[PDB]
């Protein structure tokens, strides 16, 4: 019913070594040159990752900025109330963006920041020029 | 034919 | 087995069923009812029993039915036709026993036999036993056909059969125990050697042979699972298949390598990918990193639109480092991912030409039991005999084969050197036509009823023929024999005046250098008491290597033994023999096989006899007058001499049969 584990007897194959004389030797050609023609497009990928890998030499230890490490605050400074609105005006509704800025204030803060003062910051024409870009 | 090996007789297509 | 079950076997019979011959001798029985076939079954495997229990001497039908236990012992009828059909078709009371009823005072009918070879000789007894005139025209100068024994001092080897294929359910077995035979196990151990002169090592010598049988099945599995026999027409060589199932397995090493460095490229390509963001990304950072230092000089106190802007920067620059870390991580896992697949490559060729020697080797050792390269062998049929080996060792005949024949032929007619150029077969009787060997003028006419025909398949092959039959065979026999393989295999014997070998050792290889050569000497043999050894020509090879002298050969033959023992070690042999069977008028060929494009069943139309035309015109269909018999005739066990053997004794019943009366069929 089945080849010995290993043989690779399909029909499909069997008819293809045997079309004609020389069609074994055909198709075992077939995939030499199919086998170096990957094998040379690896080290010409391989080298092309290899310039890639130079170029990134050190990474991004020269431009790192130590974490702002602060306990997180409840009351609104005018100086938090205003490096709000400006966040709200490069950042759209990224709360976790905006809260990072301000830094002593919490995502959710943030949720509530817009609800609370929404009519007397005019928050929404805030929000709708971040989305005209 | 196969019945003849005396010295490693072949095994594929007998009736093991 | 054991018991009377056991002689059934023996026998080369089932016990618990009827034979289609026994169906046509007692078709009352077999079609009558189960208690019945069951009573008869029983006497026929007790009788067995009784002769294979001490077949040195004759089994009347009194000393059977004697012996016979009630119930079975009440129809004596029913015992005198089991007893006949096994002593006709000699099944019983064959071979060399002393006579108890002595032989008729005068025979009846005349048969001439053509060839003193063993099937030949296996009839002239059952014949002459029957009470019959039988007389045998042999064109050599010794008895034994292909069973050939050379001897010259106390070195002793056989050209032709060597070995005894198993003594269960053999025939042979029976003649051993009535004729003087050392039979001495083989035993299979086989090493192997490369041209080199170094040893085989267990790693490669499993890893081959495995992979060898492996492709056998694979074949097997071509034949009869896709029906692969066709091919521009033609039919299918064992060999055609074998390189397709090669050619498929180098294919798939190659589909698997390409599907694995296809692999490392989509790879390499999702980092090249990931590259190109992480520098695009490491410039973003670098200017982010500008800006923010620039935004920085702005000095505090400040208001806040710049304010925000430091803040900004800060939070827009630390967003774009956590993206290049995971970046790094995933740089990570590809440049691991890659090491992977290069330090797990698959197999990297399919087979070194270290392997494909030593496999080569193992297609001269098919080439060696078939006596013929296998791009002739016949892919589905090749091999349809292999539900009849026997059991047990194989064995060999150290005090030499031909000890059979000349045993068997003591006391039967035998012409030596009379070689039949003519058969002459007509509506009433046969006259043959014979010259003597030495004098070729000298013409000899011998007139009979009945010719029984052992001449090897080669002789009736040759073109022109050695023989002439007047009239022709007809076609479906002539064709049966075009169709049919007779090939070749030859023997080189070495005897030298001290063991240089491994003495425990009964027989080793020799890997070849390439394909072309894979039977040159491929195989060597330690099985005479005297210091000798023998060695194999299959293949393409044997049939080319009967154009060379004997010194070429035994030159050849003594190198590979010196790459293996070492030149100290070897010296020149005494006497040495060179068999050239292909090149024998009286063999033609080595044995048979079933070739490409034939089966089995040209085997049978080999036996089937022939009845001559009518003499007068509107005259009765007479009776057949032409036998053959031989190792070529016998679809179960051809090319062997058990075979050949039983081919003569199925003639010798069919014969008495046909010209001394169905006495068993009532
Ligand atoms: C090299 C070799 C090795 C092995 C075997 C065989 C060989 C070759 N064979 C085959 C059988 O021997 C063979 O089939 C049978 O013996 C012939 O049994 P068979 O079917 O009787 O064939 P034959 O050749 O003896 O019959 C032909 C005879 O007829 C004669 N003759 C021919 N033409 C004639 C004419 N015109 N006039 C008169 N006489 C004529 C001829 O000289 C010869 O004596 C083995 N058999 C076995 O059992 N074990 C073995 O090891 C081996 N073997 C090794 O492996």
């Amino acid at each position: 019913r089945k080849p010995p584990k290993g043989m690779f007897l399909s029909q499909e194959d069997v008819e293809a070594v045997s079309a004609n004389a020389t069609a074994a030797t055909t198709v075992l050609r077939q995939l030499d040159m199919e086998l170096v023609s990957v094998k040379r497009q690896i080290q010409n990928i391989k080298q092309t990752n290899s310039a890639l890998k130079e170029k990134l030499d050190g990474g991004i230890e020269p431009y790192r900025l130590p974490e702002v490490i602060q306990k997180c605050n409840a009351r609104w400074t005018t100086e938090e109330q205003l490096l709000a609105v400006q966040a709200i005006r490069k950042y759209g509704r990224d709360f976790q963006a905006i809260s990072d800025v301000i830094g002593n204030k919490s995502v959710v803060q943030v949720k509530n920041f817009f609800v609370n003062y929404r009519r007397r910051f005019n928050i929404d024409e805030v929000l709708q020029e971040w989305e005209a870009e | 034919a196969r019945t003849m090996q005396t010295a490693r007789k072949s095994t594929g297509g007998k009736a093991p | 087995p054991s018991g009377v079950e056991g002689a059934a076997f023996q026998s080369r019979l089932p016990h618990d069923r009827m034979t289609s011959q026994e169906a046509a001798c007692f078709p009352d029985i077999i079609s009558g009812p189960q208690q019945t076939q069951k009573v008869f079954l029983f006497i026929r495997n007790r009788t067995l029993q009784l002769w294979l229990d001490n077949p040195k001497i004759q089994l009347t039908f009194e000393a059977t039915l004697q012996q016979l236990e009630a119930p079975y012992n009440s129809d004596t009828v029913l015992v005198h036709r089991v007893h006949s059909y096994l002593e006709r078709h000699g099944l019983i009371n064959f071979g060399i026993y002393k006579r108890i009823k002595p032989l008729p005072t005068k025979k009846t009918g005349k048969v001439i036999i053509i060839g003193s070879g063993v099937s030949g000789l296996a009839a002239a007894r059952q014949l002459q036993s029957f009470g019959m005139d039988v007389t045998l025209l042999e064109a050599r100068d010794r008895v034994g056909g292909r069973v050939a024994t050379f001897r010259k001092g106390n070195y002793v080897a056989d050209l032709g059969a060597m070995v005894v294929t198993g003594l269960g359910g053999n025939p042979m077995a029976v003649v051993s125990k009535q004729v003087n035979m050392e039979l001495a196990k083989i035993k299979q151990k086989c090493p192997l050697y490369e041209a080199n002169g170094q040893a085989v090592p267990k790693e490669k010598d499993e890893m081959v042979e495995q992979e060898f049988n492996r492709l056998l099945e694979a074949t097997s599995y071509l034949s009869h699972q896709l029906d692969f026999n066709v091919l521009n027409n033609k039919p299918v060589s064992l060999g055609q298949a074998l390189e397709v199932v090669i050619q498929l397995q180098e294919k798939h090493v190659k589909d698997e390598q390409i599907e694995h460095w296809k692999k490392i490229v989509k790879t390499q390509e999702e980092l090249k990918e990931l590259l190109n963001k992480m520098v695009n990304l490491k410039e973003k950072i670098k200017e982010l990193h500008q800006q923010y230092k620039e935004a920085s000089e702005v000095k505090p106190p400040r208001d806040i639109t710049a304010e925000f802007l430091v803040k900004s920067k800060h939070r827009d620059l630390t967003a774009l480092c956590k993206e290049y870390d995971e970046l790094a991580e995933t740089q990570g896992k590809l440049e691991e991912k890659l090491q992977e697949l290069e330090a797990n490559p698959p197999s990297d060729v399919y087979l070194s030409s270290r392997d494909r020697q030593i496999l080569d080797w193992h297609f001269a050792n098919l080439e060696f039991a078939n006596a013929t390269p296998l791009s002739t062998l016949s892919l589905k049929h090749w091999d349809q005999d292999d539900d009849f080996e026997f059991t047990g060792s194989h064995l060999t005949v150290r005090n030499g084969y031909s000890c059979v024949p000349v045993a068997l032929a003591e006391g039967l007619d035998i012409k030596l050197n009379t070689a039949v150029r003519q058969v002459r077969y007509t509506a009433s009787g046969c006259e043959v036509i014979a010259v003597n060997t030495r004098s070729t003028s000298q013409t000899f006419i011998y007139k009979c009823d009945a010719v029984l025909c052992t001449l090897p398949l080669g002789v009736l092959k040759q073109q022109p023929p050695a023989v002439q039959f007047v009239p022709p065979l007809p076609e479906w026999k002539t064709s049966a024999v075009q169709r049919m393989g007779f090939g070749n295999l030859n023997k080189v014997v070495l005897c030298f005046d001290r063991v240089f070998w491994d003495p425990s050792v009964n027989l080793f290889g020799h890997v070849g250098s390439t394909t072309a050569s894979r039977g040159e000497l491929f195989l060597f043999w330690n099985l005479y008491k005297a210091p000798i050894l023998l060695a194999l020509v299959a293949g393409e090879a044997a049939g080319i290597m009967e154009n060379i002298s004997d010194d070429v050969i035994v030159g050849r033959c003594l190198a590979i033994l010196k790459g293996i023992f070492g030149s100290s070690a070897v010296p020149q042999p005494k006497e040495t023999v060179v068999s050239r069977w292909r090149a024998d008028p009286w063999a033609r060929g080595s044995y048979s096989y079933v070739a490409a494009g034939s089966s089995g069943n040209d085997y049978d139309l080999m036996a089937q006899p022939i009845t001559p035309g009518p003499s007068i015109p509107g005259a009765p269909q007479p009776i057949p007058r032409l036998f053959f018999a031989g190792e070529h005739t016998i679809r179960n066990y051809p090319a062997t001499v058990h075979g050949a053997l039983l081919s003569g004794l199925r003639e010798a019943g069919r014969i008495a049969d046909q010209f001394l009366g169905a006495m068993y069929t009532l």
